[PDB]
């Protein structure tokens, strides 16, 4: 994924702003929400049943944490996609199956998180760098299906 | 298929939407163009700079195009088959490009109206702009 | 959304399958099973062997399911309740999957039926499976 | 792709019985018909506004010959779909941007005519060698957006 210089920086700026350790479990939780057939790969994670119990549930915040931290070493690493994530491509493929058209749903879920978040700030330039970021970080987890 | 209490969820999000109908339509249209620029080669004949006027009043059309589906949620398919004849049989739109601008629409009322954005909202109205959108991308007379 | 045309083209081309109901089904799912094997994971434990008794007993409710959403063909949402309920509700299962299994059935059908299988009805058939597809991957109650 | 020995001896042998003439453009034709949208690519082609007009037009019976002809040198190397698919790849992506998805409609088309035409010999193992072809065919396509 290539960014331009004004791109990475509204990108990272962007970024410096998100809650660490909240961001990634309502990216999670309303994939699960939005997405419900999505639950069943985490049937594990306890109380799925509703919208509230989704996105109260410990487990989707400590996961979505996990997530988050992924697409920010993905940031970090745009030139080199495919071998960040190479392990991850395989847990999430070749191990859990997951159909890559769910990658690039979770991808759009955390944009309309953003959205969410940042208003006026999530300007439309800003979400097109955004969706080369989340679509590379796609790519490279379907990796192994290509 | 949406349910009973997502046709109420649409109704009460859509219904905040009021006189920023073109406004929110617009601003849909251009992250779409933007993020996705190929999109564009369905309007060639379009200015498609920020601020174009015809892209502000094109939002207009589709913005009172959803409006008028939410007020037919549960008959759509008549409501809107001139829209259909439209875009099915006449434009030949790949309905990807529907995802992609649900997605935009979604962004868009995300940014403007983060209180009434929940979660159990977002899943209603991506189910309602799916429906909307297997409506005018199928050809049924 | 289906047309009088397609609704009409369904009605014929499935109504042929009669008493081959359980054997057309039982060969669309292994058509799946080993074109794409991560579909047998919602099916642990399963005889899935070539001339399975399970599969045929399995094939044939799918088949029966089809020939309800036929007889139901304006109205599949009310008729495919407690399908959606299964498959939406408690099973989850992944959409895509459907798309495979219903390639599956307009390829068991196009080598069963090569009078029925012409390109309007292939189209036709299509919708149709994808129509049933929308309605059992989706939550309504 | 990676097919088995068995798997290619079973394509090889129903591809030798594969109308080199009509059968590219009957799947080319019913993907024109089944998938109404694909359509707008080919304008330049005439009438396309009835079944029977699309299955009867030269154009699309010509283009189809092309068409099969590239899934035949896919066969010819198995082993180098995304080099041989290379030069199509930017056409598809790069200048008509035709999205990927319809890539795999149009083999799974593919597979539906081998269906009509060889009948009962169309076998589900048969099948699932041929699903790994057009899957490998409509990867190495995309590969330009990989
Ligand atoms: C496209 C963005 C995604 C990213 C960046 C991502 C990232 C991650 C990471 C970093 C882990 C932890 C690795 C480990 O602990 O070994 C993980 C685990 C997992 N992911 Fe994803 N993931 C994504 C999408 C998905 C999707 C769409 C699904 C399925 C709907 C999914 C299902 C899972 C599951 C089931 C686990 C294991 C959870 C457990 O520990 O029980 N992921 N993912
Ligand atoms: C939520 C979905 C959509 C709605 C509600 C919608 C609605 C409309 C409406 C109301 C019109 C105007 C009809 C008239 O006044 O004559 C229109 C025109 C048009 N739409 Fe859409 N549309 C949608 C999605 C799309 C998509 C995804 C594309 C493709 C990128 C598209 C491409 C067009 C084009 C090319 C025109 C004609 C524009 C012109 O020449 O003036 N539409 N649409
Ligand atoms: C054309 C669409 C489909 C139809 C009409 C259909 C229909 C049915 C019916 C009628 C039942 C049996 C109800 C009962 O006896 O309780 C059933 C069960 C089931 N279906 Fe489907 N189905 C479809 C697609 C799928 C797909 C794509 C999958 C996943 C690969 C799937 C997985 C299952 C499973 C796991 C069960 C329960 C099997 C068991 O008894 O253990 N179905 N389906
Ligand atoms: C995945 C299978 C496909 C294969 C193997 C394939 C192969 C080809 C080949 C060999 C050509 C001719 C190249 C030349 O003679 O210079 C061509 C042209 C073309 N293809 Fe495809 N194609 C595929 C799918 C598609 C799809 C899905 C679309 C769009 C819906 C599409 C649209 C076109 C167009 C518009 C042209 C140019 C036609 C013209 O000459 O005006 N193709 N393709
Ligand atoms: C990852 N969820
Ligand atoms: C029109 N969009
Ligand atoms: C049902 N399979
Ligand atoms: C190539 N069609």
């Amino acid at each position: 994924v290539h960014l331009t210089p004004e791109e990475k920086s509204a990108v990272t700026a962007l970024w410096g702003k998100v809650n660490v350790d909240e961001v990634g479990g309502k990216a999670l939780g309303r994939l699960l929400v939005v997405y419900p057939w999505t639950q069943r790969f985490f049937e594990s994670f306890g109380d799925l049943s509703t919208p509230d119990a989704v996105m109260g549930n410990p487990k989707v915040k400590a996961h979505g944490k996990k997530v988050l931290g992924a697409f920010s070493d993905g940031l970090a690493h745009l030139d080199n996609l495919k071998g960040t994530f190479a392990t991850l491509s395989e847990l999430h493929c070749d191990k859990l199956h997951v159909d890559p058209e769910n990658f690039r749903l979770l991808g759009n879920v955390l944009v309309c998180v953003l959205a969410h978040h940042f208003g006026k700030e999530f300007t439309p330039p800003v979400q097109a760098a955004y969706q080369k970021v989340v679509a590379g970080v796609a790519n490279a987890l379907a990796h192994k299906y290509h | 298929v949406l349910s009973p209490a997502d046709k109420t969820n649409v109704k009460a999000a859509w219904g905040k939407v009021g006189a920023h109908a073109g406004e929110y339509g617009a601003e849909a249209l251009e992250r779409m163009f933007l993020s996705f620029p190929t999109t564009k080669t369905y309007f060639p004949h379009f200015d498609l700079s920020h601020g174009s006027a015809q892209v502000k009043g094109h939002g207009k059309k589709v913005a009172d195009a959803l409006t008028n589906a939410v007020a037919h949620v549960d008959d759509m398919p008549n409501a809107l088959s001139a829209l259909s004849d439209l875009h099915a049989h006449k434009l030949r739109v790949d309905p990807v490009n529907f995802k992609l601008l649900s997605h935009c629409l979604l962004v868009t009322l995300a940014a403007h109206l983060p209180a009434e954005f929940t979660p159990a909202v977002h899943a209603s109205l991506d189910k309602f702009l799916a429906s909307v959108s297997t409506v005018l991308t199928s050809k049924y007379r």
